[PDB]
């Protein structure tokens, strides 16, 4: 039975707004890298035929609607990690960077960061929760449409490494 | 750009170390030892 | 100050003046405040820790 943790009653603190904004900008940067490397059509205007929809303007220049598509996954991510009683705080380094401070993207590589044992463990556990959320959604839609059994609807332990790669890398990205 | 006579008469030598992206600069020291 | 860490690899340039025994460093086109003065006949090995 897929039972993701409940996040309705949890509220993200105010100091995490800057984190949410930064992560959303970074996600937009990665997505721009992805599509530009793919061969996407650059966003000067809004033309349907030439596939120029997202406009790839700076996250500064994105509207609130396009800002939410990145922030919301981060919102439930923070809600999930906080609903587990975890203590997240901005350290002296965060205070120091706060004191310190047409679109050409620049996204830092994240695989360079080395993750510790404990953070790795909670990374796999939150990836398990992510898979549980996806499994619940998949189950709901499959008995909504009344047919088919998806192979990936299997316990996270029984999932393979390649099948768990998405959730593992998303957890590693947020922790990193 | 540079002066050929100054290069011939000088005794100043140079090298450089490029810490690649992904390696934290705080963990790297650059200089000379005996 | 915390930089973008993507513009280029951090290129620290070590300069040694053997005629005067002066050791200077350049962070990125800018001369660093730290400098060293060495005794004559010193042998210096370019080292990185």
């Amino acid at each position: 039975n897929p039972q993701p943790v409940d996040t309705s009653n949890i509220t993200i603190p105010e100091k995490l707004e800057y984190f949410i904004n930064k992560y959303a900008e970074h996600s937009h940067d990665k997505w721009s890298m992805d599509k530009l490397a793919n061969g996407w059509i650059y966003g000067e205007i809004y033309s349907d035929s030439s596939k120029v929809q997202p406009l790839m303007k700076p996250y500064k220049l994105l509207s609130e609607k396009e800002k939410e598509i990145y922030r919301w996954p981060i919102k439930e991510s923070l809600k999930t990690m906080l609903a587990w009683g975890w203590r997240i705080e901005r350290t002296r380094e965060g205070d120091s960077m706060a004191l310190y401070n047409g679109y050409s993207p620049r996204a830092i590589d994240m695989s360079n960061v080395t993750l510790s044992r404990d953070l790795h463990a909670m990374a796999e556990m939150m990836a398990e929760n992510y898979h549980n959320i996806w499994a619940k959604k998949k189950k709901m839609e499959l008995e909504s449409k009344g047919g088919g059994n998806h192979p990936l609807l299997v316990p996270y332990d029984t999932l393979t490494a390649k099948e768990k790669a998405k959730d593992r890398e998303k957890a590693q990205d947020i922790l990193k | 750009r540079d002066d050929y006579d100054f290069l011939m008469q000088t005794s100043t030598y140079y090298y450089s170390v490029r810490i690649f992206p992904g390696q934290e600069p705080a963990n790297v020291w650059v200089g000379w030892i005996t | 100050p915390g930089q973008g860490r993507n513009n280029n690899g951090l290129e620290i340039g070590c300069v040694v003046d053997a005629a005067s025994g002066l050791l200077t460093f350049i962070a990125n086109g800018k001369e660093l405040s730290t400098y060293y003065q060495v005794e004559p006949s010193t042998k210096l090995f370019p080292a990185v820790f």
